RNA sequence: UAGCUGGUUCUCCCCGAAAUGACUUUAGGGUCAGCCUCAGGCGCUGACUGGGGCCUGUAGAGCACUGAUAGGGCUAGGGGGCCCACCAGCCUACCAAACCCUGUCAAACUCCGAAGGGUCCCAGGUGGAGCCUGGGAGUGAGGGCGCGAGCGAUAACGUCCGCGUCCGAGCGCGGGAACAACCGAGACCGCCAGCUAAGGCCCCCAAGUCUGGGCUAAGUGGUAAAGGAUGUGGCGCCGCGAAGACAGCCAGGAGGUUGGCUUAGAAGCAGCCAUCCUUUAAAGAGUGCGUAAUAGCUCACUGGUCGAGUGGCGCCGCGCCGAAAAUGA
RNA sequence: AGAGCGCAAGGGUAGAAGGGGGCCUGACUGCGAGGCCUGCAAGCCGAGCAGGGGCGAAAGCCGGGCCUAGUGAACCGGUGGU
RNA sequence: UCCCCCGUGCCCAUAGCGGCGUGGAACCACCCGUUCCCAUUCCGAACACGGAAGUGAAACGCGCCAGCGCCGAUGGUACUGGGCGGGCGACCGCCUGGGAGAGUAGGUCGGUGCGGGGG
């Protein structure tokens, strides 16, 4: 659970999503990777349950790192008030991120483990995703 | 340090660029829109008298009669450092009409 | 080690990939033409010498040329190699990514802890007639709450540098338990 | 049907825009006093024969055809020619 | 009196539009434009493009702007401890500016920047083109579908703009079984004339049970998923192996060791910390089972017996399940 | 050029518009070719003409302020001048 | 006629920077004296007047590590006026015309118009 904090403006546009990423599809952090690969949003819900996954089962173990940040303004509307007045309000503060995106990687850890924890971490998310390993993303700035 | 073009001022529609520094007078009249001058005339390099304040007044004028035989009317002061000081060459008896 | 070449016309990307290849396009000081090679064995061999060692690339022309690759841009969606590029070999001060092998097991491993590295292939340079293959370094001495970095590798003699040199190389950080679920509180 | 008190937005405005920007181009045959241009700040700086008003409006001061010309550091500038 | 309603009638032909903008005690009333048409008066000008000149800040991209940044790192300061009142020596499993580098988010951010679009001058362009006039008008909720932004929940055959157009005015014709706008085509009338578009040849219905090589085994096709599988063909990676594999058999499958430790006890085996070697062909500080914990079945290991293949991974197609409603299919 | 430029935002500007000061008072009278916009009304810029000022020595600058809201057709009456 | 320094306009950061060399007789920075000019919210630091003393350092033009800076193609994607096709959705793919930034090699401490001081 975490986000910016109320920047410059607070409500924004919904949107449509073909397909670019804009990129960020690489290692540099660590080693092992866990690669989203569906036009959607990432669900904070989900971040930290794939966090859970992560140090639940493989706990006292070794560390993992971010490259991603969950932060967009889910303009919900009250209930049965009838449409019209407004806009919404900021919450299902999702993020942005589409086919090959990356996101997740892993360092200090047997292979098994990554592989595991990246299976159970796949089954939670609100799509599904991809995974591998360390030699042809050397040099990506 | 004293861009501000103060040369816009002089951008007006005609210059004239000069200088002085230590024992030289710099005086030319510049005709512009390819930056095409004109006209010349020195302190000492031109082995005229030996006093800035006596020179520098008819050596305006020297220059002047010599644009007679040239062909102008109008123009501007040109300069950077000044605040301004006659040097009653002020060329303006110095043909011009100047100041 | 030696691949394939071929000299590349005036065709489109394309059609040479979605057959069975990969088109190119080498260059040195003094030159910028463009080339191909074929797929299988470009992304098989690119496993082992790639950008840590030197390629020998054989020119049907004639010239079985020794390059090296750099740029290789991928397709971003549904990806892979989709066209490297081309540096040629000289012996000027020519700068590469030397590929590493840090070797050891130290203190803040063994009791848990985990080693960050921030470099594998590093920016230095060389004269290409050297072979200064992968530089494998100190972990001895190695403790969590600490890090290495900068001008403190070691250096196959005339190997100059070309970073800061105050790049953090590595460090070793304490891991992550459930009793961080105790900050979730 | 369970409707309860809802919120007041304000957020229902904007300006309202003629029709701003290059009025004439280049190549045409211009009639002083043609405004040519309308802008903001100086982003167009006035040039030989063409003049500024208040609103860095840059009109024709002569008879002629609109020209262009750009350098780093002073900026855009625009001229016509004058035609005798 | 009615900004509102029901009726308004014979015929041929040439036309042909609105559903948008300013506004209204105005929103279903109406004045101006807007296009129609008519009659007089002018001539390449209209759409469109090659050429060339000039304006944009959008897709996309980008961290150098305005902001967000994951992480490590290092470094300022302090909070602060010990510290001294002659003043400062010093510290930092801390809070941590900056910067760094690993990395990235932006309708109201932009170092960059598209296809372009708009339009200007020369040239093309005789067409229910273009200009002027005035005469008379209707028309001021449009809507289908695409593609693009939005309140919408990537809900509605809600949806307001944008471009685009069909219907409206073409519920005229051919398809879509039947369905104004999903595709084909401007119908002046006759035609027992052939071409032909959409889609079609098993049929009603017109057309090849055509010719050919694979693929599928459910009726997939008749229309569902997240995810799951010794369903099948084809590509390809790695080893065991005729010194003989795999598989079934005899045989050990050990000892310090009951590892440490905790523990009522914890013996490979509840568990946490955990890597030694030895009789070797061969035994793992032991794979699951088992006991209250031992004991015990075990398998990995290894030799043979034995005879020709075998097991695992990555890949491209089709089928499989995931699949339960209210009249009778 | 991230200060600032009067209040908000964008633009933009130190080749000023910002910041210090001297003299003044074009925050001119009667016209204005010309056009942007634009149904209409409206908003807007404007070099140059005759009058006749202020400063700068002059070349020249000023027909209010760096700009975009601070503004309201008509009917009716007060006001002085002519 | 091949030619040395400066008033000075244009090319848009290769022109800018630390530094590295630089000249001085002439040019210039100055130097010098506040008598002349007029000037400073204070200070002759801003500007004039005058020179014998006298500097080449601080300053410019000019010659350089090219670290920074800016210039940066070649090839490919990202998308897309235009056309033709598949979706539980969301999406996509082939042609036509296009072509970024980025990655990359690479490039420069200046290119130049007039006028006057000259080996």
């Amino acid at each position: 659970m975490l986000m910016p904090r109320r920047m410059k403006y607070r409500k924004q546009q919904r949107g449509r999503l073909k397909g670019a990423t804009k990129g960020g599809d690489y290692v540099a952090f660590g080693d092992y990777g866990l690669v989203a690969l569906e036009p959607a949003w990432i669900t904070a819900q989900q971040i930290e349950a794939a966090r859970v996954a992560m140090v639940r089962h493989f706990r006292r173990g070794g560390k993992i790192f971010i490259r991603i940040f969950p932060d967009k303004p889910y303009t919900k509307k009250p209930l049965e008030v009838r449409m019209g007045k407004g806009k919404g309000n900021v919450e299902g503060y999702v993020a942005v991120v589409k086919p090959g995106r990356v996101m997740f990687e892993v360092a200090g850890v047997t292979e098994e483990q990554a592989m595991e924890a990246l299976r159970i971490a796949g089954h939670k998310l609100p799509i599904k995703t991809k995974i591998v390993r360390r030699d042809a993303y050397d040099e990506a700035q | 340090k004293f861009r501000v073009r103060n040369r816009i001022k002089r951008t007006g529609r005609l210059r004239l660029s000069v200088f002085r520094s230590l024992k030289h007078i710099y005086a030319q009249i510049i005709d512009d829109e390819k930056g095409v001058t004109l006209v010349s005339a020195s302190s000492l390099a031109l082995k005229l008298k030996g006093n800035k304040t006596e020179v520098a007044r008819q050596v305006g004028r020297a220059l002047a009669e010599k644009a007679l035989a040239l062909g102008i009317k109008q123009v501007a002061f040109d300069r950077g450092p000044y605040k301004y000081h006659g040097r009653v060459k002020a060329l303006a008896e110095g043909a011009r009409e100047g100041g | 080690y030696r691949l394939k070449a071929y000299y590349r016309e005036g065709e489109k990307p394309s059609a040479l990939r979605r057959a069975g290849k990969l088109p190119g396009v080498m260059y040195n000081r003094h030159l910028n033409r463009k080339v191909y090679v074929d797929l299988v064995e470009f992304d098989k061999v690119f496993r082992q010498a790639s950008i840590h060692h030197v390629i020998v690339l054989e020119l049907p022309d004639g010239q079985s040329l020794p390059t090296l690759v750099r740029q290789v841009n991928l397709d971003k969606r549904r990806r892979r190699p989709e066209h490297v590029d081309f540096f040629v070999l000289s012996d000027e001060p020519v700068e590469m990514y030397v590929p590493l092998r840090f070797v050891g097991t130290p203190a803040g491993v063994r009791a848990g802890g985990v080693l960050q590295e921030i470099h594998r292939d590093i920016l230095v340079k060389v004269s290409p007639r050297n072979i200064p293959e992968f530089i494998e370094v100190d972990v001895s001495g190695l403790e969590i709450g600490d890090s290495l970095h900068a001008s403190d590798l070691k250096l196959p003699p005339g190997v100059e540098l070309a970073v800061s040199p105050e790049e953090t190389i590595a460090a070793v950080v304490p891991p992550e338990d459930v009793e961080k679920l105790a900050e979730e509180a | 049907a369970h409707k309860k008190g809802l919120g007041s937005t304000r957020n229902g405005r904007d300006s309202q825009a003629k029709r701003l920007g290059v009025k004439r181009y280049e190549g045409q045959v211009v009639r002083a006093g043609n405004i040519l241009v309308r802008q903001r700040g100086t982003r167009f700086k006035p040039g030989k024969n063409v003049g500024m008003g208040r609103d860095f409006t840059l009109f024709a001061l002569v008879d002629g055809v609109v020209e262009f010309q750009d350098r780093g550091r002073l900026g855009r500038y625009v001229h016509v020619r004058p035609l005798a």
